[PDB]
RNA sequence: AUGAUGAGGUUAAUAGGUUCGAGGUGGAAGCAUGGUGACAUGUGGAGCUGACGAAUACUAAUCGAUCGAAGACUUAA
RNA sequence: CGCGAGCUGGGUUCAGAACGUCGUGAGACAGUUCGGUCCCUAUCCGUCGUGGGCGUAGGAAAUUUGAGAGGAGCUGUCCUU
RNA sequence: UGAGUAGCGAAAGACGGGUGAGAAUCCCGUCCACCGAUUGACUAAGGUUUCCAGAGGAAGGCUCGUCCGCUCUGGGUUAGU
RNA sequence: ACCGAUAGUGAACCAGUACCGUGAGGGAAAGGUGAAAAGCACCCCGGAAGGGGAGUGAAAUAGAACCUGAAACCGUGUGCU
RNA sequence: UAAGUUAUUAAGGGCGCACGGUGGAUGCCUUGGCACUAGAAGCCGAUGAAGGACGUUACUAACGACGAUAUGCUUUGGG
């Protein structure tokens, strides 16, 4: 089927309300100091210690 | 499917070449009318 | 099976035999989280068979394991079965199961699919 | 003052980049490196570049402390698009828009 | 479908492995014996066994992080 | 004569061919017979399932009442009197 | 606008090691799978420089790309039968 | 008392050209930095592209996509809601 | 305690404004064309024409010029 009527740019931005993407869910490494991704291995420096 | 252009150098020059246009009164008209327009390629 | 791996039965079984052989050849590999969650349960049972030791336990190992030779024995050439029944078995002869461990790395580029480092414990 | 960096005519559609930019907008700049470094998306590396450049414009050629820096204003504008073609069936042809973007980040110290 | 719903996150039985069973198959390999041979018998309801029941911290649910209240206004009691 | 952006294409009314018949003829039926491309990714309303936000004058967990709304609602036969 | 929607063109890859700013995809290797009256070998037409080496990765490649039939720089076709 | 870049020749510009067609044949689009290239030394981020400074210039929101720079369209922030 | 009244939230959206990007309208301009006027002249070729192909430069894709004497040769004048 075809759209019978173009979408007003208010309805477009209403539909795009939930199209946001979420944070990565990250923590501070207790060895690296830099940030890691929880339950993952520190890309920056070394081990996982779990 | 077999399409309509099946290239062939011999046929192309035998049927549209220069010597085949220079053999007719109308081939000569063709070449003169392409020179009136100033084409780069006269024959093929 | 637990989880179809986006493959077909013969194709998936070949996949898992290859991964298991490579794991006990290299003792640690980087793979995808689901492939690892399956290679886990495959190589666990292979090393159980290795710990058993009997000949039928060897011929059963010899059907779910590939045929590679380990050139880098310092001029020695082990097959994967000889490796699995000497070294891996004699190593893990104390603990009662749980012979590997999976470590998440992060999202692979080009898929966003998580990468894991499955290795022998 | 307010330092800024720009990346003009990056080859990513700008409304794919606005997704990532809606995460770092207003964060302590010490976080924003790691946030962009940890997320799945593809527009994150080419924004890590622009952010690190706008932060290396704070220490150098101005004199600011790059701990005191929040990402005051990040955003992305449209660039020139590259209009291509894709042959559909039956002689039809559909246009393609390989769009671009200008990624602008402005870090400040709040003074 | 995803989210949500529930069961758990070590002070732990949530999933995998391990040891037992349940059910399914139907007598594993090797060896000895009889046949010259295809085979048969014993060792032996044996050996294998995905999803079902139980126990066992061996592996992984680490460490952390966020959100979330201080109780309006009259009137009568 | 509900329903083909749900299905079919058997009849009737596309090009082929034939019978009877009307027409000098090209051709036509009161007819009859064999064959013959049924496209669409759902924007809005509607419908069916499912989440998020805020509201419900503090912030929560659990158990509920029921204003309403929906579902079901059929029937024979044999024995006894 | 439709919309971050349909599509990404029949099919088996896996892992190790390299290179590198960046690797599911590039190079190497082992294993696995597919064709095998053919997905192999040689040729006519036709194309016309796409062939090779060393660099490159703005565009093309339905993703990626450090790679390429693409970009740059150099080269390569030898007949008395 | 002709046009002034959708105008004027199809063609202000390497135009009867890209391109399209077996062929005859059809056929576009494409002007403007500054007075003068003085066309951005050097530093910093980055693989580069691109930036931020310092410069040249009367002017760089005149940086070779280079006079003015509208509308559609796409964004960032806020005053009322 | 009870009965009543009333908001603040804005996931987002609306209008106003401020600031930016694409985009190439408008303004001004000309190495280009259009319509004529006055004056010439109105043919070229077997002593090879018009039109081309291939080449020619220190480094040459292409454009103009040139033809193995080739990015040009001699002479007559001007400058």
């Amino acid at each position: 089927a075809v759209p019978k009527r173009r979408t007003s740019k208010t309805r477009k931005n209403k539909r795009r309300t939930h199209f946001k993407i979420s944070v990565p869910g990250m923590t501070e490494c207790p060895n690296c100091g830099e940030y890691k991704l929880s339950h993952r291995v520190c890309k920056n420096c070394g081990s996982y210690n779990g | 499917v077999k399409r309509t252009y099946q290239p062939n150098k011999r046929k192309h020059s035998k049927v549209h070449g220069f010597r085949k246009r220079m053999s007719t009164k109308n081939g000569r008209k063709v070449l003169a009318r392409r020179r009136r327009k100033g084409r780069k390629v006269l024959s093929a | 099976g637990y989880r179809k791996l986006g493959r077909t039965s013969d194709q998936r079984k070949a996949m898992l035999r290859d991964l298991a052989t490579s794991l006990i050849i290299s003792e640690r590999i980087e793979t995808t989280e689901a492939r690892a969650k399956e290679v886990r349960s495959v190589v666990e049972k292979l090393i159980t068979l290795g710990k058993k030791g009997d000949l039928a336990s060897r011929r059963n190992a010899a059907k779910t394991l590939r045929n590679v030779e380990i050139l880098n024995e310092d001029e020695t050439t082990q097959t994967a079965l000889q490796k699995l029944f000497g070294e891996i078995a004699e190593r893990y002869t104390e603990r009662q199961g749980g012979y590997t461990r999976i470590l998440k790395q992060g999202p692979r580029r080009g898929d966003g699919a998580e990468s894991v480092i499955i290795e022998l414990v | 003052m307010e330092a800024k960096a720009v990346a003009r005519t990056i080859r990513i559609a700008p409304r794919k980049v606005r997704l990532v930019l809606d995460l770092i907008r207003g964060k302590n700049a010490a976080e924003a490196i790691a946030i962009l470094k940890l997320t799945n998306k593809a527009s994150s590396p080419v924004i890590e570049k622009v952010l690190m450049s706008a932060l290396a414009n704070a220490e150098h050629n101005y004199d600011m402390n790059t701990d005191e820096l929040v990402v005051k204003e990040a955003y992305a504008n449209e660039g020139p698009t590259l209009k291509r073609f894709r042959p559909r069936a039956q002689g039809r042809a559909s246009a393609i828009n390989k769009r671009t973007s200008h990624i602008t980040i402005v870090v400040s110290d709040g003074k």
